[PDB]
RNA sequence: AGCCAGGAUGUUGGCUUAGAAGCAGCCAUCAUUUAAAGAAAGCGUAAUAGCUCACUGGUCGAGUCGGCCUGCGCGGAAGA
C-alpha cells in the first residue's frame, strides 16, 4: 500500500533506523537468480542483522521529502534499486563489508554500495582500529 | 548441486537415490547415471532419510561429474520422524497431518541448521517449524 | 453524521410530486411528535448516496429546511419499482 | 415444470398486464433477480431459469422462486376454424409487471450470485436487473 | 473467423477493434478467437 | 502505460504416500529468506529451458481505473 502518506511514512521509518544505527546499503535490480540471490540475502540478515529490510521506498521524491531531515546530501536516489540492511555491530560493520565485498562477485549490482557515514566530513575507509 | 541444473522433480525417498524405476521415463530428461548418481548420493544420504521424503539433487556440473553444495537433513524427513505420524496434506482436515511440537521442530532445526538456513539460524528453525506444522495440523506441545 | 437539505413543497399532489422527480429531487414528509406534518422535498443524488450506507436506517439524521434543524429517523422508504431510485421517504421526529 | 395442482376452473379470460408489481423487495434472500420489463412467464421459462442457476451455484445456497405461474393459456389446435369453444390449456405462464422480483438467493458470494442470475437471465424472454437486499 | 451477432473477448489476449465500423475481436494468442461483427 | 529487473536449495511438498514435477489430478501448505517464493498463470503445464499469474522496485512525470444512470448513434439487418 505504497500511498502519498504510506511512503511518507516509510520514508522517515526507514530514516529513523540510519539516524540511530549505521551507514545503511542497497542493491540494483539488473538480473537475479534464485539461490544467489536468496542466499546472498539469507547471509546478510544473519551476518549484519536480521532487521534488514529489502523493501524500496526510495523514489526520487520520496527519499528526498523525509529523509533529508540529517545528511541533505541525501538526494542520490539515482539507484536502480534499493535493499537496505542495517548494521547493529558498530559501524562500517559487516553490512559495509558484505555490501563492498559483494558489489563485484556474486550479485549483479549493489547500487554502487557509497555509504551513509555519520558525519559526512569526508569518504574514509576506516578500517583502521590502532591499539 | 542444491539447485539442480535440471531439476526434474521425480524422484523417489532418501532410501534409494532419486529411483528412476519409481519415477518412471517421464522425468528422462534427467542423465543420471552409475557414474554421478550411486557416488555422492548413495553414500552420503545415511543418517539423512531412511524411507523419510527427502528429494536426491539431479543437478549436473561443468566438471565432467556432479559435486556441488548440498544441504542437511531434510525437514520433511526429521521433523517427520522425530513425531511419528506419517501424514500430512491431502487427508489433514478428516485426520492429523502429522505431529509438529515444540520438541519436534526444535529437534528437526538442530537437525537442518547445518547448511538449509534463511535470514538465521532461528529463521531456519521457523523454516522447519512451518514445514511440519503447515501440513495440515499441529500438536499442542 | 447525515445532514439532508430540504425545500418545504409548496404544491403537493400527483402532478407536482412528478415534476419534482423529474427535476431530479423527490418529495418527503416529517411528522412524528405533537406538531404538524411538514412535506419537504429532497435533491434525490445526495440522498440516494446517503442512504446506501446501512446506517442512514438506524442513526437519528438532521434535516437542514429553512435554516431550522430537524432530528429525524428514516421511517419508511418508497423505491421506485425496478430503477435505484427513491419515490418518496417518511421521517418520524427524533 | 410449475402448475397449480387442483385449480378452480380450467380456462381464464386473456386479460391484460398492466400496473407495476406488487413483490419488489428481496425478501427472503440476499440476492434477487428482479424484472424491469413487462411480460409472461412461462412454467417453461422459470424451469429452464432455475436450472441455470442451480447450475452456476452447483446447488449451493437456497434458491426461491418468488413468481408461480398459475394462469392457464390456452391454444386452439393446428387448422382448426375460429370459433367452436376455447381452445385447450397447453402451459402455464406467470404475468410479470416491471419491478417483480422473480428469484432470491442466498449462501452465495455476490458475484457467483451475479453470474447464476445472468446465465437465469439469458433464458427469460423479459429484461431483467441484479438487486440486493436492503434496509427498509 | 466467426461471424457471430455476439462477440466478446474470450481470452485475456483478445483485444476488441472497430475497424471500418465494424465491431472486431483481434487475438494474438488464439486464431480461433476472431470474430467479426459487433 | 512502456521501459532496468527479479520470484526456493526444507519443497519427486508433509503432499491419493509410483511425486503426478518451483505452477497435471492432489490438499492447502510465504514455508524467515519478502525491489519477490504463488506451493500456482500459458508455455513443460506429467516434465528441464528462456520468457514469465501476481507483486513491487527503477525509470518518468499528469492523471488513471473500473463500474451506475442517462441523450444520440453502431452491428444484429437476406427476396424475388
Ligand atoms: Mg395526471
Ligand atoms: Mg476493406
Ligand atoms: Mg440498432
Ligand atoms: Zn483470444
Amino acid at each position: 500500500m505504497a500511498l502519498n502518506l504510506q511512503d511518507k511514512q516509510a520514508i522517515v521509518a526507514e530514516v529513523s533506523e540510519v539516524a540511530k544505527g549505521a551507514l545503511s546499503a542497497v542493491v540494483a535490480d539488473s538480473r537475479g537468480v534464485t539461490v544467489d540471490k536468496m542466499t546472498e540475502l539469507r547471509k546478510a540478515g544473519r551476518e549484519a542483522g536480521v532487521y534488514m529490510r529489502v523493501v524500496r521506498n526510495t523514489l526520487l521524491r520520496r527519499a528526498v521529502e523525509g529523509t533529508p531531515f540529517e545528511c541533505l546530501k541525501d538526494a542520490f536516489v539515482g539507484p536502480t534499486l534499493i535493499a537496505y540492511s542495517m548494521e547493529h555491530p558498530g559501524a562500517a560493520a559487516r553490512l559495509f563489508k558484505e555490501f563492498a565485498k559483494a558489489n563485484a562477485k556474486f550479485e549483479v549490482k549493489a547500487a554502487a554500495f557509497e555509504g551513509e557515514l555519520i558525519p559526512a566530513s569526508q569518504i574514509d575507509r576506516l578500517a583502521t582500529l590502532p591499539t | 548441486a542444491k539447485k539442480v541444473q535440471a531439476y526434474v522433480k521425480l524422484q523417489v525417498a532418501a532410501g534409494m537415490a532419486n529411483p528412476s524405476p519409481p519415477v518412471g521415463p517421464a522425468l528422462g530428461q534427467q542423465g543420471v547415471n552409475i557414474m554421478e548418481f550411486c557416488k555422492a548420493f548413495n553414500a552420503k544420504t545415511d543418517s539423512i532419510e531412511k524411507g523419510l521424503p527427502i528429494p536426491v539433487v539431479i543437478t549436473v556440473y561443468a566438471d565432467r561429474s556432479f559435486t556441488f553444495v548440498t544441504k542437511t537433513p531434510p525437514a520433511a524427513v526429521l521433523l517427520k520422524k522425530a513425531a511419528g505420524i506419517k501424514s500430512g496434506s491431502g487427508k489433514p482436515n478428516k485426520d492429523k497431518v502429522g505431529k509438529i511440537s515444540r520438541a519436534q521442530l526444535q529437534e528437526i532445526a538442530q537437525t537442518k541448521a547445518a547448511d538449509m538456513t534463511g535470514a538465521d539460524i532461528e529463521a531456519m528453525t521457523r523454516s522447519i517449524e512451518g514445514t511440519a506444522r503447515s501440513m495440515g495440523l499441529v500438536v499442542e506441545d | 453524521m447525515f445532514t439532508i437539505n430540504a425545500e418545504v413543497r409548496k404544491e403537493q399532489g400527483k402532478g407536482a410530486s412528478r415534476r419534482l422527480r423529474a427535476a431530479n429531487k423527490f418529495p418527503a414528509i416529517i411528522y412524528g411528535g405533537k406538531e404538524a406534518p411538514l412535506a419537504i422535498e429532497l435533491d434525490h443524488d445526495k440522498v440516494m448516496n446517503m442512504q446506501a450506507k446501512a446506517e442512514f436506517y438506524s442513526e437519528v439524521l438532521t434535516i437542514v429546511v429553512d435554516g431550522k434543524e430537524i432530528k429525524v429517523k428514516a421511517q419508511d422508504v418508497q423505491r421506485h419499482p425496478y430503477k435505484p431510485k427513491l419515490q418518496h421517504i417518511d421521517f418520524v421526529r427524533a | 415444470m410449475l402448475q397449480p395442482k387442483r385449480t378452480k376452473f380450467r380456462k381464464m379470460h386473456k386479460g391484460r398486464n398492466r400496473g407495476l408489481a406488487q413483490g419488489t423487495d428481496v425478501s427472503f434472500g440476499s440476492f434477487g433477480l428482479k424484472a424491469v420489463g413487462r411480460g409472461r412467464l412461462t412454467a417453461r421459462q422459470i424451469e429452464a431459469a432455475r436450472r441455470a442457476m442451480t447450475r452456476a451455484v452447483k446447488r449451493q445456497g437456497k434458491i426461491w422462486i418468488r413468481v408461480f405461474p398459475d394462469k392457464p393459456i390456452t391454444e386452439k389446435p393446428l387448422a382448426v376454424r375460429m370459433g367452436k369453444g376455447k381452445g385447450n390449456v397447453e402451459y402455464w405462464v406467470a404475468l410479470i409487471q416491471p419491478g417483480k422480483v422473480l428469484y432470491e438467493m442466498d449462501g452465495v458470494p455476490e458475484e457467483l450470485a451475479r453470474e447464476a442470475f445472468k446465465l437465469a437471465a439469458a433464458k427469460l424472454p423479459i429484461k431483467t436487473t441484479f438487486v440486493t437486499k436492503t434496509v427498509m | 473467423m466467426k461471424v457471430r451477432a455476439s462477440v466478446k473477448k474470450l481470452c485475456r489476449n483478445c483485444k476488441i477493434v472497430k475497424r471500418d465500423g465494424v465491431i472486431r475481436v483481434i487475438c494474438s494468442a488464439e486464431p480461433k478467437h476472431k470474430q467479426r461483427q459487433g
